[PDB]
């Protein structure tokens, strides 16, 4: 059977000093004892009768997508394309799914990386593995959401019971955003917020849907007057922005609205 | 007190990269937007961009979009303005100011950072006299120096009255030139000695030229 | 977009006088977004007025802000010495912060004529292949002055640079130096070098000249 | 950021042995092949070999097969290039570059490691003046400089004290002599009127032999 | 094997101009395996274009790659100051990576003639048994310059070494130093030491010489 001579693996049969060489199957897993290298089990990508095969660190022939000197090769199961043998690198092109993992094989019969447009959809294949990205992912300075199928998403997406927004380019949109004439506010992680936040224009109110008014969830509402929200007090002027410092209203009331947060810290009732 | 303190004056070679800072103190750094304003030599104010540190949102002037990038604190309450490959056309004063949280005026300003950008190299000034003829006027011609500034004085200190040191003019050569002049009584010519003391720290040039009437 | 046009470019008034500075917007604008800044010479701009009428922290009562729609005004009830500076108005904006081009508040004083002086290139300078001819206009007022270079009665163009001092602390005047730069070659080629000053304090254009001797 | 940081400059005598490193940071080291490129002085780029951190597979250029060996991380997160007996012909710049996983272009490069190999020993420089000509066109400009002769190894740094003179200075690239020692000249054009008035001193610094020479360049009498 | 031949070798163009660099392969090649690198002087190479037309991360839009089969091209629509460097094309095939010999992109400027200067061996240097004569060619353009050494009207060969600076950041010029090395013995044997510069900015060969005194 299979014996280890000096960190390298070999195969011998009953006669004595009968080194075997060539393809052998030791149970489930198949090996190749290189007749060039004294019958030593081949590790990594190796050429046998002009065909390419891949063996793990233990010398057993493997199937699937693997990094090569050429790029990502597909060492296909038997009869996958033009009656190929088990683990033979095939001249494959197109989409390829192997147990959830999705790959796209470019015209050179090798796995593609980064942005690839497939049909009318955008996909992002890992530069590390060649596998399509799924879910929320940072790609460069921006964040994108991809399907369970690796299709890049545009519009509002519910991720972990929070709303995110991906523009016409799939980018995640953070801060005070204009979405087709309506304004919304996203946290720096992308999560759409309700409350008053610091916008380029100043402090603005992004309100919950009200049955009257007819505002969308988290849509900027052109508020004016005092706002009592989340145990906080704000006053908005005709700018539909919250005021800071001292403010006295004809109703008697004298307020001090925190310079940093625009929230009421002091309220003296007068006449 | 609330204050924004900026990095020192920068003298760079064209094509180089520069990152200029603005440290905020006395207030909650993440509660205020902080902006960058450019003021070219002898010109007005140009808004470049703003940054909200609490959100990391940035917004630029379409005229500065791409040409520069704004960023902030590594904990350190500091805003940054940076260029990847400077131009001579970027030679300007740069101010950072923090924005009020109603209604977008910049309430606190930084001292400014002078950013001088030239293909030129540190050359010291040449001093030539501006001799009197027949009160009279005399002076010194501080020609072909780089970078700014030069300092002129007359009789060590002594002569201050009627002295006119002119703002430097940048020549097409890439070097700066200026004159320092003084009006004196005509009776003093021959009696009194007039020496101008020109000092240029960048090239470490200290000249004292004697201005006397030509014969 | 929003365009802030300030008038006048220079306001010449004497200390103690009332100053009224204008800011006109290209379109109707919110009073919330209107601010006024002051910039003293060699200093950073500072906020004076925010929200069109509200006075920034530690800003003297002489500074008052008013206006609505498109026409805005900064008022200085009594001009102090410190009050002579540049004033910029500001708007917003659709994010976009716009500034006005400024209004310089200059010190009005009586007309004063320049004392004109011409200087030929030094012998030291002529040894190197360049000649610099200097025309000095000492302590004049107002700033409006025309300096023309004439080399053997021919008017020179694109070979001079003028430099103006800031208004003098003592007598509120300006000084100007116009420098003619020529190669030693072109300088030896001609005899009469003259500059012709045209100021409103002078009875006729004053010419100060020299010949190489 | 994604970056490959290489070991410092090496000066080794001929026949000696050397192992040079390349540390990868900002990315998954085991997911990318990493290669070695040689740039002979004043010549272009030559590919030597590539290595796969997460397979340990290596492939060499037939021209480098045997002469060198490539290996990696010895735990975390460094690649290696090594020679068993260096030659003077191995004096070059060595770059390690990360390979893209489509289609073999080298997307991230190391700063480089200068490998200087000669039988020579650390000798300091002889700093001679390049005195202004008495014939130099007066009024106009004259040239003066320094002759930093016979030194080892590279580099030397020249200034004109305390820096001060930068304008019109030309420090020339060193030329290796047949002697095995390097030599260069630092020159500066100054106004002819300055000769006698102004003092010109060149400050030559050679850290390898710890030599600091401050030679005064005056017109010969 | 695969051989990449680039043309020109030097491309002299001015900033703002369009640059077109060629790469011709010895045999038909995959577009996937074609890449272009930029190398600034004394800096590491950086990827510009991969897969013949795809632009590497953070590479400006002015850089464009094209071609197929054997003929490939790198284009720079508008040259910026930073764009003047060496460009190598690269390919992979038959388990090996191949590079092109490079194309330098030099700054075209007006012809400028060298200021020539000769320096005799110092007295300190002559004490040791060697004499070094230096010929300086200050701020010239283009790089093409012939420097000939003549010792008592005899043309010298195999006893000099030239060294060129990189194109100047300010005036886009080159400087060159040609050093003549002789033993103290052979130096004392002769009187007239001359270098003869041949540049296209000079009307005829310029000779700068000395005699020992």
């Amino acid at each position: 059977g299979l014996i280890y001579i000096n960190d390298s693996l070999y195969y011998f049969k009953p006669p004595v000093n009968n080194l075997i060489t060539g393809f052998v199957t030791v149970g489930d897993d198949k090996y190749y004892f290189n007749p060039i290298n004294g019958g030593a089990a081949s590790i990594g990508e190796t050429i046998i009768d002009d065909k390419n095969y891949y063996f793990n660190q233990s010398g057993v022939l493997q199937t699937g997508v693997f990094s090569t000197e050429d790029g990502f090769k597909y060492f296909a199961p038997a009869n996958t394309l033009d009656e190929n043998l088990e683990g033979e690198a095939i001249d494959f092109t197109g989409k390829l799914i192997i147990d959830e993992n999705i790959y796209y094989f470019d015209d050179n019969y090798r796995g593609a990386v980064e942005w690839k447009e497939l049909d009318g959809e955008m996909h992002y294949f890992s530069p590390e593995t060649g596998k399509a990205f799924k879910g929320l992912n940072q790609i460069g300075d921006y964040k994108y959401y991809f399907n369970s199928d690796g299709v890049m998403q545009k519009g509002f997406v519910s991720i972990n019971d929070n709303k995110h927004y991906f523009d016409d380019s799939g980018v995640m949109k953070v801060g005070y955003t204009e979405i087709d004439g309506k304004h919304f506010y996203f946290a720096e992680n992308g999560e759409m917020q309700i409350g008053v936040f610091n916008t380029e224009d100043g402090f603005k109110y992004f309100a919950h849907h009200n049955e009257d008014l007819g505002n969308e969830e988290g849509e900027e509402i052109s508020y004016s007057g005092i706002l009592n929200f989340n145990n906080k007090i704000y006053y908005f002027d005709d700018s539909f922005t919250a005021v800071v410092g001292w403010k006295d209203l004809e109703d008697g009331s004298k307020y001090y609205f925190d310079e940093d947060t625009a929230e009421a810290y002091i309220l003296e009732h007068h006449h | 007190e609330v204050q924004l303190v900026q990095s020192g004056a920068e003298v760079k070679k064209s094509g180089e990269s520069l990152k200029i800072s603005c440290k905020g103190s006395g207030y909650s750094f993440t509660s205020y937007w902080i902006g960058w304003v450019r003021q070219m030599p002898g010109k007005g104010l140009e808004w470049m961009g703003i940054f909200y540190p609490g959100d990391s949102s940035t917004r630029y002037s379409p005229s500065f979009q791409g040409q520069v990038t704004i960023s902030a604190d590594k904990s350190v309450n500091t805003a940054y303005l940076q260029w990847s490959s400077l131009k001579a056309s970027d030679t300007a004063m740069y101010y950072c100011a923090r924005r009020r949280n109603w209604g977008n005026a910049f309430d606190i300003w930084g001292q400014g950072t002078m950013v001088t950008v030239s293909s030129a190299s540190t050359k010291g000034p040449s001093v030539f006299p501006l001799a009197p003829s027949s009160t009279a006027a005399l002076g010194c011609l501080v020609k072909d120096y780089f970078p700014e500034p030069v300092t002129v004085s007359w009789n060590s200190g002594a002569l201050t009255s009627g002295v006119h040191t002119f703002p430097a003019v940048l020549q097409s050569s890439g070097l700066y030139s200026l004159s320092s002049v003084v009006t004196v009584p005509s009776s003093s010519l021959g009696t009194q000695t007039y020496i101008c003391n020109v000092n240029h720290k960048p090239s470490n040039t200290k000249v004292d030229k004697r201005v006397e009437p030509k014969s | 977009e929003i365009v802030l046009t300030q008038s006048p470019g220079t306001l010449s008034l004497s200390p103690g006088e009332r100053a009224t500075l204008s800011c006109r917007a290209s379109q109707s604008v919110s009073s919330s977004y209107l601010a006024w800044y002051q910039q003293k010479p060699g200093q950073a701009p500072r906020l004076l007025i925010y929200g069109a009428s509200s006075r920034a922290t530690g800003i003297p009562d002489r500074f008052s802000g008013s206006g609505s729609g498109t026409d805005f005004t900064l008022t200085i009830s009594r001009l102090e010495p410190e009050d002579f500076a540049v004033y910029y108005c500001q708007q917003y904006g659709s994010s976009t912060w716009t500034f006005g081009q400024g209004t310089k508040v200059e010190i009005k004083r009586t007309v004063a004529a320049p004392s004109v002086f011409i200087f030929p290139p030094s012998d030291e300078q002529l040894k190197s292949g360049t000649a610099s001819v200097v025309c000095l206009l000492n302590n004049f007022y107002p700033r409006e002055a025309k300096v023309q270079w004439k080399v053997d009665n021919a008017l020179q163009s694109g070979n001079s640079q003028e430099s103006v001092t800031e208004q003098d602390s003592k007598d509120s005047t300006y000084s100007l130096s116009s420098t003619l730069t020529l190669s030693k070659a072109d300088y030896e080629k001609h005899k009469v070098y003259a500059c012709e000053v045209t100021h409103q304090g002078l009875s006729s254009p004053v010419t100060k000249s020299f010949n190489r001797g």
